[PDB]
């Protein structure tokens, strides 16, 4: 992979000596989920500046929606994957 | 405005992209239907061939003929020439030509048959030929 | 050497499957449109029929009948019997008949009416009838 | 207990939509070819027009007209009105009307001629009219 | 997730006592960036042997291109999402 480290990321820095610094650990995200984990299991990830992505399998307790999302302005692609309908294709403005 | 779908459930393709008034939907059923439809036209152009087969009766086209066909009945809509068969009962419809062809011809009317003929006219017959005033 | 494209754009799909020269190209626009397209044809087979309606006039075919139909008209390509229909207006193409029925009957031509007839001829008729030469 | 496949390959689009007997099949070839499949119908409607062209050959059809048309043919199966065309041999089925004009009309049969008319006749004629018995 | 330790991979180790090493870090990469950030701006993988693969999202200053690529000899398959143009499939030879 090659995930570059944008910016507010917040991140553990070692001081080894004089003139060495490194870098360690990772505290922070920016997709998570919000509930109480009875309502949906998400499992995703943001892509890009504005975070206009998602690679999420939400399952609720009705449905396991794969998703491969976009949010532009005025342009909605997508790509789903359900277990009662099926492959989806959408484009939506 | 628009929204555009396009599905695989267990009956098949559920396809319909639509504006917001407008649309074309297409299915491809499972239970064996296709569905077409628009809201101006559907346009299908070729180069040789449409050929449209429900157990030997062909609507087919070409360059230059139109067969309407089954079994034992054709229309032809060839170049200059227009042939419809029924065995046996023609009517070629030639540049100059009606020919009218069968083994037995009936004719009813109600008020005329008002025939003209710039040139002469010859009736051969045989037997018999009768009329009533 | 060829290339495939699968589109949805705000227009909808624009399927074009090309080889070097060749092509197959279908649209299904959001203005409304169906666009076939292809280089040798399109072929087309079912099991019992093809409607095709636009607002009341149909093209059909059946394992025997091919309808041509709109209101107050229709053509019968029917096995072994063709039936051409306007009211009042009909032309029946059986075996061995021509029945060219009407209330009324007009028959021009400049050069000839050349009948024959391998036996009689039964031209039955009312009021009047005449001739010239 | 369905199967469901979409493809491309270099050939095209392979799509074949089946149930555990029915199906449905359409490919996009790339060697030039649309073939279509069904198990029971192709129904396709539309609200203005649906045009099948190869090469100046139409089969046209409105609200109201189906054209069947080549170059130097044509069958209008207009409304309340049948016209037949072969330049010059003219059938117009008009309401009350069988207008059967060319410049030369033959007339075979077998049998009969058995022309009734519920009014009188007029048959017009120029410089010869024979007969026989 | 399985993706194991190919190789070309520079890796570190230690030596925790006689007859006993083990692998912590990992000094190498197979995918990243060749240019200045404002032009590409790549979150990618490679996948698999000879590394014909590529699940991208390339976001230049014109377009946000997704896509899940393969190279192979004579067959070039695709899947791509645009923001202007739209999903997309595609076979190339």
């Amino acid at each position: 992979q090659f995930i570059p480290l944008r910016n507010d990321d917040i991140i553990l820095i070692e001081i080894q000596s004089f003139t060495k610094g490194e870098i360690i650990e990772l505290i922070s995200n920016s997709a998570i989920s919000t509930k109480k984990a009875q309502q949906q299991l998400l499992q995703r990830q943001l892509l890009g500046s504005k975070e206009n992505c998602e690679m999420a399998y939400t399952q609720t307790s009705d449905s396991e929606t794969f998703s491969l999302t976009q949010v532009n302005e005025d342009c909605e692609n997508s790509f789903l994957i359900n277990d009662k309908k099926g492959i989806f294709l959408r484009y939506k403005s | 405005k628009a929204d555009h779908i396009f599905n695989l459930e267990e009956q098949g393709l559920l396809i319909d992209i639509k504006d917001d008034s407008k649309g074309c939907t297409t299915k491809l059923e499972s239970s064996g239907k296709i569905t077409h439809n628009a809201t101006e036209s559907i346009e299908s152009s070729a180069d040789k061939q449409i050929i449209e087969n429900v157990k030997d009766s062909k609507i087919s086209i070409t360059e230059k003929e139109i067969l309407l066909a089954t079994k034992k009945s054709s229309i032809m809509l060839s170049e200059d020439k227009i042939v419809i068969k029924i065995g046996n009962s023609l009517i070629i419809l030639d540049d100059s030509n009606i020919s009218l062809e069968s083994a037995t011809i009936n004719i009813k009317s109600s008020a005329n048959i008002n025939i003209q003929a710039s040139q002469n006219i010859d009736i051969k017959s045989l037997n018999n030929s009768i009329k009533a005033d």
